RNA sequence: UGCGAAAGCAGUUGAAGACAAGUGCUUGUCGUUCGUUAUAAAUGGCCU
């Protein structure tokens, strides 16, 4: 129902790289959310590309490099061929190509620092270190019968332990190479395994309009985040402050201080778009990093736009006004209203 | 998914038209509106439309100068006496062809025509040119730009279709052919490149009501170049 | 002139394919026609309004 | 303003200008835009000069 | 005129008025591309 | 408590040259082609072709160079680019002085101003194809005599050089 | 800026320093054809005075047509007087009024001045 | 560019008695039809509604006239001695007449057959017969018994109320708009007595003197009533109780009075005033009751009407006659296949986003002089100026152009006498009118300029200049007339 | 051309040089000058 088959912010929150079919090949592309840079310089349209130039090769999971980290801003792209990419925007090139000996499709990627880390639809761990170019291990571990989805706990400064989700979230251990805890998760599969803080991991699955918020050292539910309509992306604020998810209906819903009746806990702050003349235009991604809200939004067909509003001041239900075309009369800067050249003089008519 | 689930059209679909580069198709009909769809194959949005008043729409086409691939256009026409063209988003840059620069008697509509290619050999630029169907056996050729009256062709008996053929000479050289048949079936050859003389005549054997003629293999209007060695 | 008026022609063969299209196909009154540079997109439009879009796995 | 066509010796016509064409160019790769300079010969007093930015598509003022 | 000030035109016919950080360098890549 | 300044501007300027015919026209179109520059008599205006409004104005009295060169001098040519060398322009008035500005952004207070050595010659007309660019000038029945001297810049010297080319 | 150019009226925009419209306020071959050899003698009607009431909406033109050389009626000039009104929006005034040789025949009009706000709430004019 | 200006057509200053908007859309009830009854018809009134057919009371017998066909549809001849009225019911079902011998009968409209209901008012004659405007049952009869007895539909053997008070014949009744409890009648006395129906009743209010006897009265809006007798029609105000205006423009004594608002007229309400001088005329009411137009019949008009305002259809204005004569005006009022192939010329691009328009609008095709005009054909522009059933002033114009344009003497070279005799017809005609007088001046002269030797050799030009020579001797006189004239008031002033 | 009203009241249209044509002479011309306030006529008509 939508275009944007994947979408992804930067850390940063200014960059969106955003995966699209043209025809039978998709094309993944990066565009500047800010509407201006910091120099002054207005933000323009990047019509830059990468196409992939075969038709079955999709793209399933993509990942920024932190742009801080790294001299190159780069984005690690998952692919169904069973290798993952390196693309470094600038060049509009992909610099490396990082390859599983097995020919299963990516399920998901994390990324810290040096450490890289896949998940095959062979259910087989990989790791991957950028610098070297190389594959250090690759292990498969008894009682994960799928894995639908991988995050690595930010432990220090290297990878201790890995969350990784099927129907039921679990918790492995690298070293010992088996699980630790096992938390009861949703019905469907999980769609989201984000880490707010320490201790405190969310989960969400395909089809549910419920999030779950588990800590990682005991292992019970903490609270149930509930949201209006199904869950498509999410994205926290520095530590629990605040969570934004993007509701499939096309609507944003904003949870205040989720980690402080509260058991299950509603979204306070619901945002929408609608233009002047009454369409409703879906949201299909969102970043909320102290207190700016970034709001992106398709027109035309695949145009991305974007809008940074401050959630704090804005009252509960909120729906952003837009302008669309529509029956606009087509005003040429050399006719007037009546189609006279505005060069010619008007003539004398009494 | 049918590319016109996204927003239905109200009259019968009288031309379509692939962008030679970006995934975009076009539409129109006597509806006398516009459409472009965003084809991806699984939901086909629309990304705009624009209503032409009282201008039915008979053929449409995108239009990619070969040399500035920054430049795009589209070109429509109808059973009017004049052609429009569209620049490429508040507003619409169109543009009105109304003007044949004394020819007006042997073109009364340009419901029929198609866009091409020239290299004025002298000087080695390229423009596009927009052929057109007169009355009695006449093609009008214009500028596509300037909108100037370039040449003229003509045939013995009712025009019925013609088509465009591109033919290599060497690096960065190409003519541009204009093959025509009449309704009997002869067809001629002209060299655009040589103000319009014939170069060759032949008949298509057991040809009787001959009605539309089209080239394919190579260069044409559903398969344009982007660089002057794609041709 | 009727509904379903449509064939696609191998070359150089010139052996009109068999299989496509069918009796089942929906073309109406095929009255517009259209490839795409790459990717080997057909749309086909018709009197109705509607044009419908097949795809060729060989491009 | 006449647009001669010399192949035929014909002759296109922009007529009702708003002065008398002191100067004509054609202002483009590929004659995109015509420019015209105006006089308006009423005003003996002065030399009232009117610039001219015509498109050759239409041949409307693009800018005056 | 009619606010304060008064206007006077020239024969050159001239109109005299008589009153009273890695993230950047990427924003700049991008937009020269 | 009152002050005299000038507002508006003035009329379009031109090659007054009886001469010369078919280039009475000064003004000129950017490479880009999205926006036209008119010399006044008084000021330097570009024009946005597509919004048909003026987008910027460079105004003799506020520059200093131009005050006292211009407040007599007219613009014989407008070169796009700059000669010596996205945004430049190269003015050639009569007397010979040529002056690099730039619109499309604040114009800078000291442009690169120079000055081609010429005898008892008043410039008529420059222009160029392809790096090479050749100077038309006028000396003295009642009829002027013209001469055409070829234009190039020195780097090192940073200096028009003239070389005799016709009469 | 409003300019009494011949036969015609130049608005002018000195905030912005452009020109906004050119109106054609008299009769006369003005645009009709391009006069040439001996129709270039001809001399279109010369708008003398023009002025504004003060409320603003109201237009008053004086104008004077000259007959055409080697004629019986070749030396009586036609004095024409005029009142136009526009909207503020609308960019075109429209002629509302026309009094042909007012105070007499052939008896210029030198002077117009529009009247004060007080008498009928300034649309009023004095013709001398 | 700019498009060609349009030839103006020459205007000369206005003259007096100019048309104006009123007389302009009262001018279109043009189509007239004389019938002829057997006795002065008295009264006049229209179906309040649809199809808004008007009835005429003749002799002994009421006829209704179609709005459409104009023509007698139903005829009511079972009264034995004549009748008075034929006003309709707010509704106009019903119709209510009177009789000479006193009895009001009211009948279902459309149904001449079926008698609803019969009432013996009085025993002397009932002149009028009204229903109550606000309310249905409620029914109003007047007699010359001077008692203006207040009927009820559903109780008819004794009046709800009996109003009384008169010294002379009672023969208006008016009932005032948004004041039902109101009852306004006038009598011969000269005085117009208003009476409360929701008080007691029997007593006047207060009378209003109009000092004549009073023929109609008329409530024209809730606050102020218009009255018609002896030479003159007066309106009057109730709140202050006195005559806002007066008109004595008729010469005989005003008959009946009709009043119609909110119709698509110019005007916004027009009262119409029979005058028994053979005039009915028009008064607007929001210019202090000025004249706006009148019709002159053969005899008498003893009454008048106007179509209601929502006559949905022609217009009519009616007019009767003591003579009998009844005068009428009237302002009248492939295959499927192929269309599913074309089937977009409908849509006006209310679901596009970008609606873009060009065309230019169409303009009047211009005459065969201004298309010579326009390609510079000036002696054939001369020709097409003289043309059988050429209008006068156009035929000015072309003439003033070519002057303007300073081309007299290229538009006379190539011609003749059999050419130019034309032209000095025209001028022979055209020499006379104030408007054109200069102008032929202006080429008289050049032609003699021009052609003095052609002159001599043809007789029939120098008839030509005869008469002519003796047409402007002949406007020298009455020009020089004219001047004594004004020397002759400026004595006086 | 000056003044004035629009009407008018006064006043001008000189000299040199050069070229062309006809036959040193005659006439006509000036993208030549000095001084005084100081017929036209290359078949040649305006867009969609
Ligand atoms: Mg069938």
């Amino acid at each position: 129902d939508s275009p944007v088959l994947q979408s992804a912010y930067d850390p940063s929150g200014q960059y969106l790289c955003y995966v699209t079919v043209a025809l039978d090949k998709q094309r993944v592309g990066v565009q500047p959310t800010q509407r201006a840079t910091s120099s002054g310089v207005d933000t323009v349209w990047n019509e830059n590309f990468l196409y992939l130039e075969d038709s079955k090769l999709k793209v399933t999971c993509l990942k920024w490099v932190n742009l801080a980290s790294s001299d190159t801003v780069a984005i690690i792209l998952g692919m169904n061929n069973g290798e993952i990419w390196l693309y470094s925007v600038l060049a509009n090139e992909v610099t490396y190509k990082f390859t599983t000996g097995n020919s299963y499709e990516i399920k998901d990627i994390d990324l810290m620092g040096n450490q890289l880390w896949c998940i095959d639809s062979s259910d087989a761990f990989y790791q991957f270190d950028l610098l070297q170019f190389k594959l250090l291990q690759h292990f498969r571990i008894n009682n994960c019968v799928q894995l639908n989805k991988l995050t690595i706990v930010p432990a220090g400064d290297s990878v201790a332990q890995l969350l990784v989700a099927s129907h039921s979230i679990s918790l492995i251990d690298i070293e010992e190479k088996k699980v630790v805890m096992t938390f009861p998760g949703h019905v469907s599969p999980v769609s989201t395994l984000q880490v707010i803080t320490n201790e405190f991991f969310i989960s969400g699955a395909e089809g549910d309009r419920f999030l779950n918020v588990y800590d990682i050292h005991s292992g019970m539910t903490k609270c149930v985040l509930v949201a209006e309509s199904d869950i498509k992306e999410l994205s926290h604020s520095g530590q629990a402050d605040s969570i934004a998810v993007t509701t499939e209906d096309g609507s944003l819903e904003i949870f205040v201080d989720p980690l402080v009746g509260n058991k299950s806990k509603k979204s306070s702050k619901k945002i929408q778009i609608v233009s002047k003349d009454g369409r409703k235009v879906p949201i299909y991604n969102a970043f909320i990093n102290k207190d700016l809200l970034n709001v992106s939004w398709l027109q035309n067909a695949t145009m991305p736009y974007f809008k940074n509003l401050q959630w704090r001041e804005i009252p509960n239900e909120y729906t952003v006004e837009i302008s669309l075309n529509w029956n606009n009369k087509n005003k040429s800067a050399d006719r007037d209203l009546h189609g006279k050249d505005l060069a010619s003089a008007t003539n004398y008519v009494e | 998914k049918d590319a016109n689930a996204s927003h239905p059209s109200h009259s019968a679909i009288q031309s379509l038209s692939f962008h030679p580069s970006k995934p975009l198709l076009l539409t129109g009909g006597y509806d006398k509106t516009l459409r472009i769809y965003h084809i991806d194959g699984k939901t086909n949005h629309l990304v705009t439309s624009l209503h032409l008043v009282g201008s039915p729409i008979q053929t449409c086409t995108f239009y990619t100068s070969l040399s500035n691939q920054n430049q795009q256009n589209i070109f429509t026409a109808g059973r009017r006496r004049y052609m429009h063209s569209w620049d490429l988003s508040q507003t619409a840059k169109i543009e009105k062809f109304s003007r044949l620069y004394g020819h007006e008697s042997t073109q009364r509509s340009f419901e029929n025509f198609k866009v091409a290619h020239l290299q004025n050999s002298q000087t080695n630029s390229v423009h596009g040119i927009v052929l057109l169907q007169g009355n009695n056996g006449w093609i009008n050729i214009l500028h596509s730009t300037s909108g100037l009256w370039l040449m003229g062709c003509k045939i013995e008996g009712v025009i019925t279709d013609f088509c465009i053929d591109y033919q290599p000479i060497s690096r960065g050289k190409f003519r541009t052919i204009l093959i025509a048949v009449n309704a009997y079936g002869e067809v001629w050859e002209f060299d655009l490149n040589k103000n319009g003389h014939v170069i060759r005549r032949w008949k298509d054997q057991g040809g009787v009501g001959i009605t539309k003629i089209q080239v394919g293999g190579g260069t044409t209007t559903t398969c344009p170049a982007l660089q002057i060695s794609k041709i | 002139a009727v509904k379903d008026a449509l064939r696609l022609v191998h070359l150089p063969s010139c052996s009109v394919f068999s299989n496509w299209p069918t009796s089942g196909t929906p073309l109406g009154k095929v009255t517009s026609v259209a490839f795409s540079p790459s990717g080997g997109l057909l749309a086909v439009g018709n009197e109705q309004g509607k044009v419908r879009l097949w795809k060729l796995n060989h491009y | 303003m006449s647009l001669w066509q010399l192949e035929t010796n014909s002759q296109q016509f922009l007529p009702r200008l708003n002065g008398i064409i002191i100067d004509c160019q054609v202002l483009g790769p590929q004659g995109n835009y015509y420019s015209l300079i105006l006089q308006m010969t009423e005003n003996n007093s002065n030399s009232d000069y009117q610039f001219l930015l015509l498109n050759a598509s239409d041949l409307t003022s693009k800018l005056s | 005129n009619y606010d304060t000030d008064f206007i006077f035109l020239d024969i050159e016919s001239t109109l005299g008025v008589v009153g009273t950080s890695n993230s950047d360098i990427f924003a700049e890549q991008l937009h020269k591309l | 408590q009152y002050k005299l300044s000038v507002v508006s501007g003035g009329k379009p300027a031109l090659n007054n040259l009886s001469s010369v015919t078919g280039n009475k026209n000064i003004a000129r179109l950017s490479q880009d082609q999205r926006n036209y520059i008119i010399p006044f008599n008084n000021q330097i205006k570009v024009y946005s072709v597509e919004t048909r409004q003026c987008v910027k104005t460079l105004k003799f009295a506020n520059n200093s160079l131009l005050s006292g060169i211009f407040l007599n001098e007219s613009i014989v040519k407008i070169l796009l680019g700059d000669i010596t060398v996205a945004h430049l322009i190269t003015v050639f008035t009569n007397n010979g002085h040529v002056i690099v500005l730039n619109y499309k952004g604040k114009l800078v207070e000291s442009p690169k101003h120079f000055k081609i050595s010429l005898a008892d010659e008043k410039l008529a007309n420059v222009f160029h194809s392809e790096g090479n660019y050749r100077i038309l000038t006028t000396f003295k029945n009642s009829l002027q005599s013209y001469r055409l001297y070829a234009l190039t810049f020195d780097d090192a010297k940073k200096q028009f050089e003239v070389a005799h080319q016709a009469e | 800026l409003y300019f009494p150019h011949i036969s015609a009226v130049q608005i002018f925009d000195f905030y912005k320093n452009e020109q906004v419209n050119y109106q054609y306020l008299t009769s006369g071959v003005n645009n009709s054809m391009g006069k040439v050899r001996f129709e270039l003698n001809l001399q279109d009607p010369i708008i003398t005075d023009l002025k504004f009431t003060k409320d603003g909406q109201w237009m008053i033109t004086y104008e004077i047509e000259y007959p055409p050389n080697d004629l019986l009626s070749s030396k009586d000039l036609t004095h024409i007087l005029k009142f136009w009104t526009k909207n503020d929006n609308e960019t075109n005034w429209n002629l509302k009024t026309k009094v042909i040789n007012p105070h007499g025949i052939s008896v210029p009009i030198t002077k117009i001045l529009p009247s004060p706000r007080s008498v009928n709430n300034s649309q009023g004019c004095l013709t001398a | 560019s700019t498009a060609r200006p349009r030839i103006i057509t020459s205007k000369a200053p206005l003259l007096p008695q100019q048309t104006t908007p009123e007389q302009r859309y009262w001018r279109q009830y043009t189509s007239a039809q004389l019938v002829k009854e057997h006795n002065s018809v008295t009264h006049i009134s229209f179906n309040p509604q649809h199809p808004h057919d008007f009835a005429v009371t003749s002799s002994t017998r009421v006829q209704i006239f179609s709005s459409r066909t104009r023509q007698v549809i139903k005829t009511f001849s079972r009264f034995k001695d004549v009748v008075y009225s034929a006003s309709f019911r707010s509704d106009g079902k019903l119709l209510c007449a009177g009789d000479a011998t006193g009895l009001v009968s009211v009948y279902d409209s459309y149904n001449p057959r079926t008698i609803l209901l019969s009432i013996n008012a009085s025993t002397h004659p009932t002149h009028v017969t009204k229903f109550h405007t606000q309310d249905n049952k409620i029914l109003a009869t007047a007699s010359d018994d001077r008692v203006t007895r207040l009927w009820d539909i559903s109780n008819a053997y004794e009046p709800q109320l009996e109003l009384t008070g008169a010294t002379d014949y009672v023969r208006t009744l008016s009932f005032i708009p948004a004041a039902p409890h109101l009852v306004a009648t006038g009598s011969y006395d000269g005085l117009i007595r208003l009476y409360d129906t929701r008080s007691s009743g029997s007593t006047p209010i207060y009378s209003l003197n109009h000092d004549q006897p009073v023929e109609n009265v008329i409530a024209v809006s809730p606050t102020q009533i218009v009255s018609c007798g002896g030479n003159n029609f007066k309106v009057w105000d109730l709140t202050s109780n006195k005559k806002l205006y007066e008109r004595g423009n008729f010469n005989k004594a005003v008959t009946c009075l009709d009043y119609v608002e909110n119709f698509d007229s110019p005007m916004q309400s027009a009262l119409i005033a029979s005058s028994l001088d053979g005039h009915v005329k028009v008064f607007d009411p929001l210019d202090n009751f000025q004249v706006k137009f009148g019709w002159k019949f053969s005899g008498p008009v003893l009454s008048c009407a106007v179509s209601p305002s929502t006559a949905q259809g022609n217009r009519h204005l009616v007019a009767g006659l003591s003579s009998g004569l009844l005068a009428i005006r009237t302002k009248k009022k492939k295959s499927n296949n192929f269309q599913r192939m074309m089937r977009g010329s409908e849509y006006q691009g209310d679901q596009e986003h970008i609606i873009h328009n060009d065309k230019v609008r169409s303009q009047r095709r211009m005459r065969a002089f201004e298309r010579n005009i326009n390609q510079f054909k000036w002696s054939e522009a001369l020709d097409n100026a003289f043309v059988p059933g050429m209008a006068k002033e156009l035929t000015l114009t072309v003439l003033q152009e070519l002057r303007k344009r300073g081309k007299v003497r290229v538009a006379l070279y190539g011609r003749d006498e059999s050419t130019l005799e034309p032209l000095l017809n025209w001028c022979l005609k055209g020499i006379e009118d104030v408007r054109s007088a200069s102008i032929v001046a202006d080429w008289v002269a050049v032609v003699l300029e021009l052609y003095g030797n052609t002159l001599e050799s043809s007789p029939v030009l120098q008839e030509l200049m005869i008469d002519l020579k003796t047409k402007v001797r002949h406007e020298i006189h009455k020009s020089k007339e004219a001047q004594r004239i004004e020397g002759m008031l400026q004595l006086l002033t």
